[PDB]
């Protein structure tokens, strides 16, 4: 999508599997915020907005 | 319905043992009857109580 | 796509007795030759469910019975149809039908079921629409006007497409559906049984175990529903869209639960095959 | 987009990924592990929030389609069906006594 008109991606009733982001090596920029990434894989939620 | 007595001390003895396991499942004034749960999902002072 | 319809006299319903029926599974627990006595929402027995016609008879004056009023849902409703040519096809379930709260839209189209959770404008009639042709003679579903807009919605749930039968037979119904819409904890329990029949009146004497079936984790807060029939829309019947329909012919019972006491009887392989209440007499106490 | 810029005039596509928990019952969540099926041994099992200590014998109890969980007239764990195949367990504590 475009700067101004960027598209939500609501997604839930799955199985989030987080070891995929930071086991890669295609990104940049990894700063999470308060989130403990390597603790996701025991926290649950409602809705992951993207 | 000739053996009445033999059959009524096997009845009571059956219903007090029924009781006696029943009696596990009381909260007795705490909060639960599991004391795993209790002592996990809470702190010492209150578990212990 | 809202329409008001018309040509519809006003008649006070009739009250049907429910013999023994309204007992489901309260749990997945497995027990053998037990006799649990358990307490939970249930249908209390002998007691009389509003009972709501839809027929279309030549006989009929220009009546054209066909009710689906906006009931209340304090705490669960025993609905059960005995339906002939799938006429009951889906509920309304929803809180304000205001365009301002969400509701739970659970319709068994042509398709499949789409169980969609979103904020609609419902109209003050919604219904289902199935024309009939004189050429090839195949009913096809082509109204859908139940809702007018949309809005940001939340979990939905859709499943894979089949084909009904869609087809006005004659005679006595065949078919009997139970279902059991409790919302407690944020979860919205429903319970299904389909049994045979071969009555032509009132609700008969019997005795089933209704099986849990989904437990969609919607969390609203559902007070007050209302049921999504169908109409026979044909070449015989003239007119516009607000006059010239049929109605068929079909029946559903709807009653309200009440908590109370229930003695269950479990068989030897798990399966409910007889129950006893706790206040409908001396001798069930 | 020219491809003829520096480093600081490319495309980034950024995600915004974000969490938030509303008041219904939680639907996504992580993954979990599992172990073997130890069995015809005194060991501690949780298949889905019970607990227990057992031996896990395969008894010849049918359950149905829909149950998880199996008790007795005692109101007790007796038998769980396994998660991952269609297996109906028994549960009986092991040997104990006086000596
Ligand atoms: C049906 O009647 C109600 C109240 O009489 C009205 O608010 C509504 O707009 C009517 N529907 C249509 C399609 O005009
Ligand atoms: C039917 O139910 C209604 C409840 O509104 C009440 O009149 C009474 O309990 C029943 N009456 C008859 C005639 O069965
Ligand atoms: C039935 O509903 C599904 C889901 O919205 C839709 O794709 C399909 O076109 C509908 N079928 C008819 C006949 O309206
Ligand atoms: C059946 O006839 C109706 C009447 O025009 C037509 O609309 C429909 O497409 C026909 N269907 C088939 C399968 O021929
Ligand atoms: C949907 O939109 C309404 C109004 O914009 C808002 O109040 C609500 O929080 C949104 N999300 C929902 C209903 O899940
Ligand atoms: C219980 O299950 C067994 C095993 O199939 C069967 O033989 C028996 O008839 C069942 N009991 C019923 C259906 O009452
Ligand atoms: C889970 O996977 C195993 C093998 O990886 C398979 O044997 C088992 O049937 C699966 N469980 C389900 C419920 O499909």
């Amino acid at each position: 999508a475009s700067v101004y008109a960027w598209n939500r991606k609501r997604i839930s009733n799955c199985v989030a599997d987080y070891s995929v982001l930071y086991n890669s090596a295609s990104f940049s920029t990894f700063k999470c915020y308060g989130v403990s990434p390597t603790k996701l894989n025991d926290l649950c939620f409602t809705n992951v907005y993207a | 319905s000739a053996l009445g007595k033999l059959q009524d001390v096997v009845n009571q003895n059956a219903q007090a043992l029924n009781t006696l396991v029943k009696q596990l499942s009381s909260n007795f004034g705490a909060i639960s009857s599991v004391l795993n749960d209790i002592l996990s999902r809470l702190d010492p002072p209150e578990a212990e109580v | 796509q809202c329409v008001n319809l018309t040509t519809r006299t006003q008649l006070p319903p009739a009250y049907t007795n429910s013999f023994t029926r309204g007992v489901y599974y309260p749990d997945k627990v497995f027990r053998s030759s037990v006799l649990h006595s358990t307490q939970d929402l249930f249908l209390p027995f002998f007691s009389n469910v509003t009972w709501f016609h839809a027929i279309h008879v030549s006989g009929t004056n220009g009546t054209k019975r066909f009710d689906n009023p906006v009931l209340p849902f304090n705490d669960g409703v025993y609905f059960a149809s005995t339906e002939k040519s799938n006429i009951i096809r889906g509920w309304i379930f929803g809180t304000t039908l205001d365009s301002k709260t969400q509701s739970l839209l659970i319709v068994n189209n042509a398709t499949n079921v789409v169980i969609k959770v979103c904020e609609f404008q419902f109209c003050n009639d919604p219904f289902l629409g199935v024309y009939y042709h004189k050429n090839n003679k195949s009913w096809m579903e082509s109204e859908f006007r139940v809702y007018s807009s949309a809005n940001n919605c939340t979990f939905e749930y859709v499943s894979q497409p089949f084909l009904m039968d869609l087809e006005g037979k004659q005679g006595n119904f065949k078919n009997l559906r139970e279902f059991v819409f409790k919302n407690i904890d944020g979860y919205f329990k429903i319970y299904s049984k389909h049994t045979p029949i071969n009555l032509v009146r009132d609700l008969p004497q019997g005795f089933s175990a209704l099986e849990p079936l989904v437990d969609l984790p919607i969390g609203i807060n559902i007070t007050r529903f209302q049921t999504l029939l169908a109409l026979h829309r044909s070449y015989l019947t003239p007119g516009d869209s607000s006059s010239g329909w049929t109605a068929g012919a079909a029946a559903y019972y709807v009653g309200y639960l009440q908590p109370r006491t229930f003695l269950l009887k479990y068989n030897e392989n798990g399966t409910i095959t007889d129950a006893v209440d706790c206040a409908l007499d001396p001798l069930s106490e | 987009f020219q491809p003829t810029n520096g480093v600081g005039y490319q495309p980034y596509r950024v995600v915004v990924l974000s969490f938030e928990l509303l008041h219904a019952p939680a639907t996504v969540c992580g993954p979990k592990k599992s172990t073997n099926l130890v069995k015809n041994k005194c060991v501690n099992f949780n298949f889905n929030g019970l607990t227990g200590t057992g031996v896990l014998t395969e008894s010849n109890k049918k359950f149905l389609p829909f149950q998880q969980f199996g008790r007795d007239i005692a109101d007790t764990t007796d038998a769980v069906r396994d998660p991952q195949t269609l297996e109906i367990l028994d549960i009986t504590p092991c040997s104990f006594g006086g000596v």
